[PDB]
C-alpha cells in the first residue's frame, strides 16, 4: 500500500500472473510468520489489511 | 512521442551527431542539385544558415504561404511540403526548381525587402508603393486593389458602361416612360 | 503653444525655462558648496529604508538625494561620469557649472543673446586649456610626491589623522602594484571591511583576505607555510545535464550505485590529495585550496583527513587576486595537475569576527595584489571611508599615469583668471564679455575654500590676486589663515587629468544648458 | 441610439480649419529649431531620462498628440528622417506653411481637388527646376566631401567639432562598401555601430579601425595584447547541451554513471582540439562557454570571449573578414580570423573593453564616442547619424544643390514664370505654392535676428536676375550671400525628398473633411 | 500652464448648415405626427396629462400643442402659429400645422 | 499670506536640515533623550527594565545594549550612538551602559561650549586630545592585576562585579556557578571561547537551585531505553540514520517474481548487519540530526542502543566537541579512535520536561553547560543575559589582564588628571578639555541618582578624599552612609580593556555626531 | 519627469499669456471666429439666424448687434 | 474561547492560560502559574494569591 515505490516490467503474461501472486505471497508470508509465532493478538500503528 | 532510452551509453554521442546530420544530409541533397535560392515558411535554424553560407546559397524564413505559392506559380518551381519519392528514400529533383533572372534583397526605407525579377515560367507582377506616411500608403493600396478589381471585371466581361452617372440619367426617364405601361398602382 | 496640440502636456518658454535652469543650478551649487575643502563638512544622508551615509563626495549626494528638476539630473549624470573617471572635483564640477551659469545669466539678462557668450566660452576654454597644458608640473614617481598627492585628496574626506594613517597604506599599495607600465586598480586592490576595533587601525595587508572561512571543525585554523591550490571546478556533487535517473534491483546494488555516484568526486579529491602528498612529504608545510564553486561535505571529510584547508565560493576575481598574490596557477582540469601549478604563501590563518569568518593570505614573496582591509567601528563609517579609499586610489592612479601634476588649492584658478583677463578682445569683441564672465566664474574654488574656511571672500581673493613679480607664482589660498600660499612648496597638488577633464566637461555642459529655451513634457499617460 | 453610442463626428469647413490649425501649431513648435543659428531643444521623456537634441525628428517623436493630423505629420517627420537624416530640420515647417497658405483658398470656396492638381503640377515643376540647378561633383575628392558634411552639420551642437566630425563620417562611410554586388555595391548603416562611453573629451573620440566589445577576458591567463590574432566565430555554444529529443538514461552498472559523466567531458575536449587544429588565437561566441573548454583553450594559449550580441558578432566577422561558424568539426581555414592588425583589451576605467584594430581592409567599423555625459553623447551620435546619412546619400548621388534657401528662391521665380504663362483658376494656387516656399529663408532670418522683410525683398529681387542662382542667406551675418563662396551645399536627394514628402503631406491633409471617433476594435 | 481661450461658453452647442436645416424639418414633421390624426369629420382628439396629474383631453390642435411644451426651437414657431390661428379663426389650427 | 517662497524645489517631499540649528539643538536633544532613556539603567542600585518589541514579546532587561536593540529608532545620530554601543557590547560585554552615559555627558557638555561659541572643529580637536590623554593616563590606575588562571576564588571574586551590576540579589550563587564554568573550561580550541559555554532555560525551582553540569544537555525525547554506562560509547552521524538513499531519483526495479521477497528480506538483513557492526565496536549510544529509519531503531532496541534525535547542526557540533569524537557522514565505520567517550548519559525529568543529559568528567577539557531554574522565563532571559555578559567579562579578563578600581573611583581620577592637564593646555581648546574632564562626573552622578542620595556633596566628598591619592576609594552603596566607600577592599573592580574601549568608542561617537552640520532626509 | 520649474509663482491660479504668441495666433483666431460667426449675417442674400439666450428665450435675428448681444463671450 | 468551546477549570493555572493576558506585568504572574503547574500542582492558585 505505502511501501517502496517501484515500476515493474514483465514480458510474459505468466510472469505477470506470478508477480501478482508473489505480492500476495508477501502478505501471506508475513501472516504465516505472525501465526506460527503462536501469538493470537496483534496490534499495529499502521493500517491492517482486510 | 518517441522516447530515447539508453542502456549502452557508448552511443549517446553518435545519437546527438545524427540528430543534426539528418538535417545536414537533407541540406546537402538540396544543394547538390545546385539550387542557390531557398524559401521556407517553416523555421530556419542557424545550423542550416551556416551550411548555406559555406555554400553561398540564398535562404529566407517565415515567408507567408500565399507568397510562396505565388512563387511556385511564377518561377515554375514546385511547392514541396517535404522530401520524398514514389520510393521511400528522400531525394530531391532539379525538375522541382523554378527560375527567375535575378533575385535581390534591396533596401527601401532602410528596410531590406526581397525582389524576384522575371520568372521565365510565368510572368508575375508586383507593385511597390512609395509615400509619406503609412496612412497614405495603405489607403492608396486599398485604392489600387479596387483598381485591379475593376480592371479584372473589364477583362472578364468585355463590356463597359459610360461613367459619371449616365446610367441613372438614362434609367430615370426610361423607367418613367415604362411606368405608364403597368396601369396598376 | 503646444497646449492646443496636447492639453495635459507642459511647456515653459525661452526666458522662463532659461530662468528655470539657472535657478536649479544655483540651488544645487548652494547645496553642494559646503563640501569642498578640507575644512568642509561632510554630509549624512538617510534613505527611506533607514540607512545612513556620512559622505562628502558630492557624487554620492547627487545620486542619493532625489531631485526632480531635469537639469539637476543631467548634472548628476555628468558628475557620475566624472567620478567614474577621477573621483573628486565632482563637487568642483557642479560648483563651476552653477557659478558659470550665474555669470551667464548676469550677462544675458543684459540682453546679450546667449550664443555670443557660448562662443566666448569656447575661445576662453581654448586659451585656458593651452595655459593648463603649459603650467603642469612634470614630476617623477617619487614616493613623497605620491604621498602628498594622496594626503591632499584624502584630507577632503576624513579626519586629518585618519587620512594620515591611510595615506601610507594607499601609497604602499600603489607602489606594490605597478608592473611599470599598466595598473588596473581592480585585481590588486581588494577592498574589504570588518566591523572591528577602530577606524584608524584599518591598514594595508601585504597579502589577500577572503570573505569566508572553513566549513569543518577539523579544518586547521592556522598554517605556518602554505601551498595554495587555486581552482573553480566543482568538488561538490553534480548530476549530468541529461536525464539520468537510474534503476536497481537488489538493495546491495543500491549501496554499490551510491559508491559509484560518489566515485567521480572521489577521483577528483584523490588527485588533489596525491598532489599534496607528493609535494608535502614534509610535515611542516601546509596545503590550502580555494574553490570558486562549492565543496561537498564528504569532500570536506576527505580533505580534512589529510589536514587540508579548503574554502568554497569565492568571488570570481579572487582567483585573479590569488594569481597575482601567490603566483599559483589557476586551473580547471585537475587531471592535468603539477606541483609547478601551485601557489606559495608565507602564512595563512583564519580570523573569526562576529558570526562571519575571514581568511588571511600572508607574506607573498613578491606580491602583486593586496587588500586594503578596512577596520570600522561603525557600518556607515565603513562606507564613507571606503568611498574615500576609492577616491584616493583613483587619484593616485591618475597621478602615476600622467607624468605631470597640478598644484592644488586653486592656484591654477587664479592663474586662469590672470591669463584669461589678460586677453585683449582678440576675440570678435562681444565674446570678450563671455570670456570675462568665464574667468570670473573660474575664481570660485578659492572663493568657496575661503567661505567654508570662514575668511571673508572679497578681501582674501584680492590679496591672493597678487602675482608677485617676474616670478609671479602659482599661489594657493591658505586653508587655516586665509593667506597666499605657494602650493608647490607646501606640497598641495592634484591631477592634471582632473583639471583638464573638469574644464572640458563643464564647458560642454554649460554651453549646452545655456542653449535651451523651453522644457516640454508630453508623454504617454 | 443609431450610430455608435459615444462616437463623435465633425464636418466640413470646421474640420478643414481644425486640421490646418493643428498643422500650423505642429510647424510652429519647431520653427525656432532650424538654421545654423539654431536653438537647442531638450525633452522630458515619460520614464525619467533627459533628451536634448536639435534634430526635429527626435523632438517630434517625443510628442504624443490627440488631434489626428498632428499624428500624421509626426509620422511624416519620422519617415523623412529615416530616409535622409536631416531636412526634418525644415520639412515639417515647410509643410505647415504650405498648408497655411493653402487654407486661404478654402474660403475662396475653391474645392480642394483642383488645388491638389495644382500642387501636383507644382511638384513636377519643382523637381524639374531643382534638377536643372544641380551641380554634379566628384565623390573621390575628399575635401569636397568634408565640405559637404560640414555644411550639413553646421546646424547642431557638433559644429565646433566640425573637423573631427567630418573626418569621422568620411572615414566610416568610405570604408563600408560591400563590393559583392559587382559594380553595384551598397553601403549599410547598421554595421557602423556607435558606442557612447562617458569621460574624456570629444577630441578623444576617434574612428577605430575595427569593433568595440563591451566584454572581458573570461580567464586571467589569456593574453590581453596580441599583434596578429587569428579569430574563430563560434555561433554555437561551446559546452555540453540538452539532448533536444527528451532523451533519458537508465544505468545499471556502477561504472556507468561516472562513465557518462566522463563522456560530456570528452565531447568538450573533442570540440576543443577541433578548434585548436586550425591554430586560432581568438574564440568568440554569442552563447556561453564551458569553463572546462575554457581550460583547454587556455592550455592552447587561446583567447576566448563569451556571450556577445549577434549583431556584434556579425560586425566582428565583417571586421576581420572571417565568417561565422556554428560547427567546430566543420570549421574551415577559410574562416580563420586573418586581418586583425592588433588584438587588445584595455581599461576605460572600471570596465574592460575589447579593441580589434588595424585590419587590412576593414569593411565594418564602429565609432568610439567619448564626451561628457550620456545625453550629450546621444545628441552627438544623432548628429553623426545625420552626417553619415547625408554622406551615403552623396555616395548614391553626386549631384549637389545650393541650399541656404537659394534653391527655394530659384524655384520661386521659376514657378512665378510658369504661373504667369499658365493662366487659369489653378494659377493662384500655383503662385501660392511659390510664395509659401519663401519661408525657409525667412525662418533663417528670424533665427538670425535681422530685418526679415527688407532682407527677403532684397533676396527675391536679387534672384529675379537670371545671371545668378547661387545667392542665399548666410546663417550668422543675416546678409545676402552668394552660396558658392559660403559653401553651404546639400545633397540633391535630400531636398528632393523634402519637397516631395511636403506636397504629399499637403494633398493628404487637404483631402480630409470629417472626423469619427471611438472605433473600439 | 496656459490654455487656449475659448470663443463662447463651455458647452455652447452649435450646428451649422444643411444638417441643421434638415433636422429642423424633421422636427416639424414630428410635431405634425402628434397632430396628424386629429382633424376630420371622423378625425381625432388626444389626451395629455401634465406633471401635476391633471388630465386634459383635446381635439383642437392648438390646445394640444400648448400642452405639449416643446423644447426644440423650430417647433416652437409651429406651436406659435397654432396660437395665432386659434386667436384668429378656429379649427384648422390642426390643418394649419399640417 | 498662505504663500511664502522656496528658492529650491529640489526635493519631492523630504526633510532638509541646515544652519547648525540641527547640530546645535536637535541632534543634541536626541542624544540627551537616549541618555535619559537609560540613565536609570547602569548601577548596582540600577533597577531592571522591561520592553515589548514590535511583535509583542516581553524583554525584562537591565543591559543597555539589549534594550537599545528593542527600540526601533529614527533620528539618525541616535542610531549612531546606539550601534556604537552595540558594537562595544560585541567587543567587551558590559559598558553599553557606560558608553551611552559617556556619550550623553560629552554631547551635553559640548553643546554648551558650542553655544558659548567655540569652533565645532576646535571642539573636535579638544575632545580628541583629551581622549588620547586619558588613554595615556589610564594604565597608571591599574591595581590588583589578578593573575590566577584556573582558581575558582579569584575569578569568582572578580566576576562578582558584573553579576552584581546587572543583578543585585544573587551574587554568591551566580558567581560560584559561573566560576565553576570558567575553571571547568580549559584552553582546548583556543583560549576559553565564549561560545564554549551553553545555556539552557528550565522553568520552575527558583534561582537558588540552578546548577551547572560538566557536560551538555538536550530537551528532547528518547527512542529506546534509558541507560548510562560509566564507559559510554557514543557514535555521531551527520547523515540520517537510515539506508543511504541515492540523491538521484533511484527507483528500485524488478523483473521476475523472487525479486520482491529477496529485496525486502535483503533490506532487512543489511540494516541488521549495519547496526550490528555499529554495535560490534561497543557503541551503546548513537546521535543524529537526520531522519531515523524505524527499522534502524528497531534493531537498535534489539541490540540495546541509545538514540538521540532532531539535533540541529550547531547542536551536533556541540556534542562532537563534548565527546571529542568526530561526526561521521558515512553511516558505516564506527571507527575506534574517533568514537565517543562520556562519563554518563541518561534521561531525567526537570520541570515536566524530558531532558537528555551528558554527565561528564573531562580532564582534557569540555564545553560545559549551566542549568537555569526558577519561575519566570523572562527572568531566565535576564539572568542568562547577565551570565553571558559575565562570561564575556571573564573572557576579556583572560584577553590580557589588569583589573581597574571601579565604583567611579577610576573615573574621578580621570577627571582630576584631565583637568590638571587642562590648565597646562592653554589655548581656546582649554574649555573643551575642561568640559570633557567634567563629563566623567556623569558615572558617579548616575550611581547617585539610581542610589537616591544627594549627588552633589557626594561628588564633592569623593573629590576631597581623592585629593590624597586614594585612587581605590569610590562611591558607596548605602542609604545610612551616603558618603563613600573604599573600592579595593570591597572588591568592586572592573577590566582595564573594557573601560579603555568604552572611552574610545564614546569619543568616536561624539566626534562623529558633533561633526555633521546639515541633514538631508528622504521620506521613509 | 513630472516636475518642470516655475521661476514666477506670482499667480494663485490664473492665465499668464506672453511672447506675442497670443497676439500673433490666439487673439487673431478669436477675431476670425467671430468673423465666421456672422459672415453669413450681412447680405440681402444673407439668411436669418436664431439663438436662444442663457434663459432659453428664442431670438430669430438677422441683425449682427442683437445676435452678438446673445452670445455670452469670454 | 472565541471559538465557542466551553472550558471549566478549578486549577488556577489552567484558567490563567485561558485568560489570555495582554497587560505585560500580569503575564509574569501567569508564567508563574505555568511554572508551579509544571512543578508541584495546586496552590498555583495559592501562588498567585
Amino acid at each position: 500500500a505505502e511501501k517502496d515505490n517501484a515500476e515493474i516490467r514483465v514480458h510474459t503474461v505468466e510472469d505477470y500472473q506470478a508477480i501478482v501472486d508473489a505480492e500476495w505471497n508477501i502478505l501471506y508470508d508475513k501472516l504465516e510468520k505472525i501465526h506460527h509465532s503462536g501469538a493470537k493478538v496483534v496490534l499495529s500503528k499502521l493500517p491492517i489489511g482486510d | 512521442g518517441v522516447q530515447v532510452v539508453i542502456t549502452d551509453p557508448e552511443k549517446l554521442d553518435q545519437i546527438r551527431q545524427r540528430e543534426s546530420d539528418i538535417t545536414k544530409e537533407r541540406i546537402q541533397k538540396i544543394l547538390a542539385t545546385g539550387a542557390n535560392v531557398i524559401l521556407t515558411t517553416g523555421g530556419i535554424d542557424d545550423m542550416c544558415l551556416k551550411y548555406f553560407v559555406e555554400a553561398g546559397a540564398m535562404a529566407v524564413r517565415r515567408v507567408l504561404k500565399r507568397d510562396l505559392k505565388r512563387i511556385a506559380k511564377a518561377s515554375g518551381a514546385t511547392i514541396l511540403s517535404t522530401l520524398a519519392n514514389l520510393e521511400g528514400e528522400e531525394t530531391f529533383e532539379a525538375a522541382m526548381l523554378g527560375q527567375a533572372e535575378e533575385v535581390v534583397q534591396e533596401r527601401i526605407c532602410d528596410d531590406e525587402l526581397i525582389l524576384i525579377k522575371n520568372t521565365k515560367a510565368r510572368t508575375s507582377a508586383s507593385i511597390i508603393l512609395r509615400g509619406a506616411n503609412d496612412f497614405m500608403c495603405d489607403e492608396m493600396e486599398r485604392s489600387l486593389h479596387d483598381a485591379l478589381c475593376v480592371v479584372k471585371r473589364v477583362l472578364e466581361s468585355k463590356s463597359v458602361v459610360p461613367g459619371g452617372g449616365a446610367v441613372e440619367a438614362a434609367l430615370s426617364i426610361y423607367l418613367e416612360n415604362y411606368a405608364t405601361s403597368m396601369g396598376s398602382r | 503653444a503646444v497646449k492646443t496640440l496636447n492639453p495635459k502636456a507642459e511647456v515653459a518658454r525661452a526666458q522662463a525655462a532659461l530662468a528655470v535652469n539657472i535657478s536649479a543650478a544655483r540651488g544645487l551649487q548652494d547645496v553642494l558648496r559646503t563640501n569642498l575643502g578640507p575644512k568642509g563638512t561632510m554630509k549624512m544622508l538617510v534613505s527611506g529604508a533607514g540607512d545612513i551615509k556620512l559622505t562628502k563626495d558630492g557624487n554620492v549626494l547627487l545620486h542619493e538625494m532625489q531631485i526632480q528638476h531635469p537639469t539637476a539630473s543631467l548634472i548628476a549624470k555628468v558628475a557620475t561620469a566624472q567620478d567614474d573617471i577621477t573621483g573628486d572635483g565632482t563637487t568642483s564640477n557642479v560648483l563651476i557649472i552653477g557659478e558659470l551659469l550665474k555669470q551667464a545669466d548676469l550677462y544675458i539678462s543684459e540682453g546679450l543673446h546667449p550664443r555670443i557668450i557660448t562662443e566666448g566660452f569656447e575661445a576662453a576654454k581654448e586659451k585656458a586649456l593651452q595655459f593648463l597644458e603649459e603650467v603642469k608640473v612634470s614630476r617623477e614617481m617619487d614616493r613623497e610626491t605620491l604621498i602628498d598627492v594622496a594626503r591632499t585628496s584624502l584630507r577632503t574626506k576624513v579626519h586629518a589623522e585618519l587620512a594620515d594613517v591611510l595615506t601610507e597604506a594607499v601609497v604602499d599599495s600603489i607602489l606594490a602594484i605597478k608592473k611599470q607600465d599598466e595598473p588596473i586598480d581592480l585585481f590588486m586592490i581588494e577592498i574589504m571591511e570588518m566591523k572591528h576595533k577602530s577606524e584608524t587601525d584599518t591598514s594595508l595587508i601585504r597579502g589577500l583576505v577572503l570573505d569566508h572561512g572553513a566549513r569543518h571543525p577539523d579544518m586547521k585554523k592556522r598554517v605556518e607555510d602554505a601551498y595554495i591550490l587555486t581552482c573553480n571546478v566543482s568538488l561538490e556533487y553534480e548530476k549530468t545535464e541529461v536525464n539520468s535517473g537510474f534503476f536497481y534491483k537488489s538493495a546491495e546494488e543500491r549501496e554499490k550505485l551510491v559508491k559509484a555516484e560518489r566515485k567521480f568526486i572521489e577521483d577528483r579529491v584523490k588527485k588533489i590529495i596525491e598532489l599534496k602528498r607528493k609535494v608535502c612529504g614534509d610535515s611542516d608545510k601546509g596545503f590550502v585550496v580555494i574553490n570558486q564553486k562549492g565543496i561537498d561535505p564528504f569532500s570536506l571529510d576527505a580533505l580534512s583527513k589529510e589536514g587540508i584547508v579548503a574554502l568554497r565560493r569565492a568571488k570570481r576575481r579572487n582567483m585573479e587576486r590569488l594569481t597575482l598574490a601567490c603566483g599559483g596557477v589557476a586551473l580547471n582540469s585537475f587531471d592535468d595537475l603539477s606541483p609547478d601549478c601551485l601557489g606559495h604563501a608565507g602564512l595563512v590563518y583564519e580570523y573569526t569576527l562576529g558570526e562571519e569568518k575571514f581568511t588571511f593570505i600572508e607574506k607573498c614573496n613578491n606580491p602583486r595584489s593586496v587588500t586594503l582591509l578596512i577596520k570600522g567601528p561603525n557600518k556607515h563609517t565603513l562606507t564613507q571611508i571606503k568611498d574615500a579609499v576609492r577616491d584616493g586610489l583613483r587619484a593616485v592612479k591618475n597621478a602615476i599615469d600622467d607624468g605631470c601634476v597640478v598644484p592644488g588649492a586653486g592656484a591654477v584658478e587664479v592663474a586662469m583668471a590672470e591669463a584669461l583677463i589678460k586677453h585683449k578682445p582678440s576675440v570678435k569683441g562681444r565674446a570678450q564679455l563671455g570670456v570675462q564672465a568665464f574667468a570670473d566664474a573660474l575664481l570660485i574654488i578659492p572663493k568657496v575654500l575661503a567661505q567654508n574656511s570662514g575668511f571673508d571672500l572679497q578681501e582674501t581673493l584680492v590679496k591672493i590676486q597678487a602675482e608677485h613679480s617676474e616670478s609671479g607664482q602659482l599661489v594657493g589660498v591658505d586653508l587655516n589663515t586665509g593667506e597666499p600660499m605657494v602650493a608647490a612648496e607646501v606640497g598641495v597638488w592634484d591631477n592634471y587629468c582632473v583639471k583638464k577633464q573638469l574644464l572640458h566637461s563643464c564647458t560642454v555642459i554649460a554651453t549646452n544648458i545655456l542653449l535651451v529655451d523651453e522644457i516640454m513634457r508630453a508623454g504617454m499617460s | 441610439l443609431v450610430l455608435s453610442q459615444n462616437t463623435k463626428r465633425e464636418s466640413g469647413r470646421k474640420v478643414q480649419s481644425g486640421n490646418i490649425n493643428a498643422a500650423k501649431t505642429i510647424a510652429d513648435i519647431i520653427r525656432t529649431c532650424l538654421g545654423p543659428k539654431s536653438m537647442m531643444k531638450m525633452l522630458l521623456d515619460p520614464m525619467g531620462g533627459i533628451v536634448m537634441t536639435n534634430d526635429g525628428n527626435a523632438i517630434l517623436r517625443e510628442i504624443q498628440v490627440q488631434h489626428p493630423a498632428a499624428k500624421s505629420m509626426i509620422e511624416i517627420s519620422r519617415t523623412q528622417d529615416e530616409e535622409v537624416g536631416d531636412g526634418t530640420t525644415s520639412v515639417i515647417i515647410l509643410a505647415g506653411e504650405m498648408l497655411s497658405v493653402a487654407e486661404h483658398f478654402l474660403e475662396q470656396q475653391m474645392h480642394p481637388t483642383v488645388v491638389i492638381s495644382a500642387y501636383r503640377k507644382a511638384l513636377d515643376d519643382m523637381i524639374s527646376t531643382l534638377k536643372k540647378i544641380s551641380i554634379p561633383v566628384d565623390i573621390s575628392d575628399s575635401d569636397m566631401m568634408l565640405n559637404i558634411i560640414n555644411s550639413s552639420i553646421t546646424t547642431k551642437a557638433i559644429s565646433r567639432w566640425s573637423s573631427l566630425a567630418c573626418n569621422i563620417a568620411l572615414d566610416a562611410v568610405k570604408m563600408v562598401q560591400f563590393e559583392e554586388n559587382g559594380r553595384k555595391e551598397i553601403d549599410i548603416k547598421k554595421y557602423a555601430r556607435v558606442e557612447k562611453i562617458p569621460g574624456g573629451i570629444i577630441e578623444d573620440s576617434c574612428v577605430l579601425r575595427g569593433v568595440m566589445i563591451n566584454k572581458d577576458v573570461t580567464h586571467p591567463r589569456m593574453r590581453r595584447y596580441i599583434k596578429n590574432p587569428r579569430i574563430v566565430l563560434l555561433d554555437s555554444s561551446l559546452e555540453y547541451k540538452k539532448g533536444e529529443s527528451q532523451t533519458d538514461i537508465e544505468i545499471t552498472r556502477e561504472e556507468d554513471f561516472t562513465r557518462i559523466l566522463q563522456m560530456e567531458e570528452e565531447y568538450i575536449q573533442q570540440l576543443c582540439e577541433d578548434i585548436i587544429q586550425l591554430k586560432p588565437d581568438v574564440v568568440i561566441t554569442e552563447k556561453g562557454i564551458s569553463d572546462l573548454a575554457q581550460h583547454y583553450l587556455m592550455r592552447a594559449n587561446i583567447t576566448a570571449i563569451r556571450r556577445v550580441r549577434k549583431t556584434d558578432n556579425n560586425r566582428i566577422a565583417r571586421a576581420c573578414g572571417a565568417r561565422i561558424v556554428s560547427r567546430p568539426e566543420e570549421l574551415r581555414e577559410d574562416d580563420v580570423g586573418t586581418g586583425a592588425g592588433l588584438l587588445e583589451i584595455k581599461k576605460i576605467g572600471d570596465e574592460y573593453f575589447t579593441f580589434i584594430t588595424d585590419c587590412k581592409d576593414p569593411k565594418a567599423c564602429t565609432i568610439l564616442l567619448r564626451g561628457a555625459s550620456k545625453e550629450i553623447l546621444s545628441e552627438v551620435e544623432r548628429n553623426l547619424q545625420d552626417a553619415m546619412q547625408v554622406c551615403r546619400n552623396v555616395l548614391l548621388d553626386p549631384q549637389l544643390v545650393p541650399g541656404g534657401g537659394a534653391s527655394e528662391m530659384a524655384v520661386a521665380h521659376a514657378l512665378t514664370e510658369k504661373s504667369k504663362a499658365m493662366t487659369g483658376v489653378e494659377q493662384w494656387p500655383y503662385r501660392a505654392v511659390a510664395q509659401a516656399l519663401e519661408v525657409i529663408p525667412r525662418t533663417l532670418i528670424q533665427n538670425c535676428g535681422a530685418s526679415t522683410i527688407r532682407l527677403l525683398t532684397s533676396l527675391r529681387a536679387k534672384h529675379t536676375q537670371e545671371n545668378c542662382e547661387t545667392w542665399g542667406v548666410n546663417g550668422e551675418t543675416g546678409t545676402l550671400v552668394d552660396m558658392k563662396e559660403l559653401g553651404i551645399w546639400e545633397p540633391l536627394a535630400v531636398k528632393l525628398q523634402t519637397y516631395k514628402t511636403a506636397v504629399e503631406t499637403a494633398v493628404l491633409l487637404l483631402r480630409i473633411d470629417d472626423i469619427v471617433s471611438g472605433h473600439k476594435k | 500652464m496656459p490654455t487656449p481661450v475659448i470663443l463662447l461658453k463651455e458647452g455652447t452647442d452649435s450646428s451649422q448648415g444643411i444638417p441643421q436645416l434638415v433636422s429642423n424639418i424633421s422636427a416639424c414633421q414630428v410635431i405634425a405626427e402628434a397632430v396628424r390624426t386629429t382633424l376630420g369629420p371622423r378625425g381625432m382628439d388626444k389626451l395629455i396629462v401634465d406633471g401635476r396629474g391633471k388630465a386634459t383631453i383635446s381635439n383642437d390642435g392648438a390646445t394640444i400643442l400648448k400642452l405639449l411644451d416643446v423644447v426644440h426651437p423650430a417647433a416652437k414657431t409651429l406651436v406659435d402659429i397654432a396660437k395665432s390661428q386659434d386667436a384668429e379663426v378656429g379649427d384648422g389650427t390642426t390643418s394649419v400645422t399640417l | 499670506p498662505k504663500a511664502p517662497g522656496f528658492a529650491q524645489m529640489l526635493k519631492e517631499g523630504a526633510k532638509h536640515f541646515s544652519g547648525l540649528e540641527e547640530a546645535v539643538y536637535r541632534n543634541i536633544q536626541a542624544c540627551k533623550e537616549l541618555a535619559q532613556t537609560t540613565r536609570t539603567a547602569y548601577g548596582p542600585n540600577g533597577m531592571n527594565k522591561m520592553v515589548i518589541n514590535h511583535l509583542e514579546k516581553l524583554f525584562v532587561t537591565n543591559d543597555a545594549a539589549t534594550i537599545l536593540r528593542e527600540l526601533e529608532v529614527q533620528h539618525p545620530a541616535a542610531k549612531m550612538i546606539v550601534m556604537a554601543s552595540h558594537m562595544q557590547e560585541q567587543e567587551v560585554g558590559d559598558g553599553t551602559n557606560f558608553v551611552l552615559v559617556f556619550a550623553g555627558a560629552l554631547l551635553e557638555l559640548a553643546e554648551e561650549l558650542l553655544r558659548i561659541g567655540l569652533s565645532v572643529s576646535e571642539v573636535i580637536e579638544g575632545y580628541e586630545i583629551a581622549c588620547r590623554k586619558a588613554h595615556e593616563i589610564l594604565p597608571n590606575l591599574v591595581c590588583c592585576s589578578a593573575k590566577n588562571l584556573r582558581d575558582i576564588d579569584e575569578v569568582s571574586s572578580l566576576l562578582r562585579t558584573s553579576i552584581m551590576s546587572k543583578q543585585y540579589g544573587n551574587e554568591v550563587f551566580l558567581a560560584k556557578l559561573i566560576a565553576q564554568a570558567c575553571v571547568s573550561i580549559f584552553p582546548d580550541s583556543g583560549h576559553f571561547n565564549v561560545d564554549n559555554i551553553r545555556v539552557c532555560k528550565i522553568l520552575g525551582s527558583g534561582i537558588s537551585s540552578s546548577s551547572v553540569l560538566h557536560g551538555m544537555v538536550f530537551k528532547k525525547e528518547t527512542e529506546g531505553d534509558v541507560t548510562s554506562v560509566k564507559d559510554a560509547k557514543i557514535a555521531v552521524y551527520s547523515c540520517p540514520f537510515d539506508g543511504m538513499i541515492t540523491e538521484t531519483k533511484g527507483t528500485v526495479l524488478i523483473k521476475t517474481a523472487e525479486e520482491l521477497m529477496n529485496f525486502s528480506k535483503g533490506e532487512e538483513n543489511l540494516m541488521d548487519a549495519q547496526v550490528k557492526a555499529i554495535a560490534d565496536t561497543g557503541a551503546n549510544v548513537v546521535v543524529t540530526g537526520g531522519k531515523v529509519a524505524d527499522m534502524a531503531l528497531h534493531y537498535a532496541n534489539k541490540y540495546n542502543i541509545m538514540l538521540v534525535r532532531l539535533n540541529s547542526k550547531w547542536d551536533l557540533r556541540r556534542l562532537c566537541k563534548t565527546v571529542g569524537a568526530t561526526a561521521l557522514p558515512r553511516l558505516t565505520p564506527p571507527v575506534l579512535e574517533e568514537m565517543g567517550h562520556c562519563d554518563s548519559v541518561y534521561l531525567s525529568e526537570v520541570g515536566d520536561t524530558q531532558v537528555v543529559v551528558f554527565k561528564h568528567e573531562k580532564e582534557d577539557g569540555a564545553i560545559s553547560t549551566i542549568v537555569l531554574r526558577g519561575s519566570t522565563d523572562n527572568l531566565m532571559d535576564d539572568i542568562e543575559r547577565a551570565v553571558d555578559d559575565g562570561v564575556n567579562t571573564f573572557k576579556v579578563l583572560t584577553r590580557d589582564k589588569r583589573l581597574v578600581p571601579g565604583g567611579g573611583a577610576t573615573e574621578i581620577e580621570l577627571a582630576k588628571q584631565i583637568t590638571s592637564y587642562g590648565e597646562t593646555c592653554p589655548g581656546l581648546e582649554q574649555y573643551a578639555i575642561k568640559k570633557f574632564a567634567e563629563a566623567f562626573e556623569a558615572i558617579p552622578r548616575a550611581l547617585a541618582e539610581n542610589s537616591g542620595v544627594k549627588a552633589n556633596e557626594v561628588i564633592s566628598k569623593l573629590y576631597a578624599v581623592h585629593q590624597e591619592g586614594n585612587k581605590n576609594v569610590g562611591l558607596d552603596i548605602e542609604a545610612e552612609v551616603p558618603a563613600v566607600k573604599d573600592m579595593l577592599e570591597a572588591g568592586i573592580l572592573d577590566t582595564y580593556l573594557g573601560k579603555y574601549w568604552a572611552i574610545k568608542l564614546a569619543t568616536n561617537a561624539a566626534v562623529t555626531v558633533l561633526r555633521v552640520d546639515q541633514i538631508i532626509m528622504a521620506k521613509p
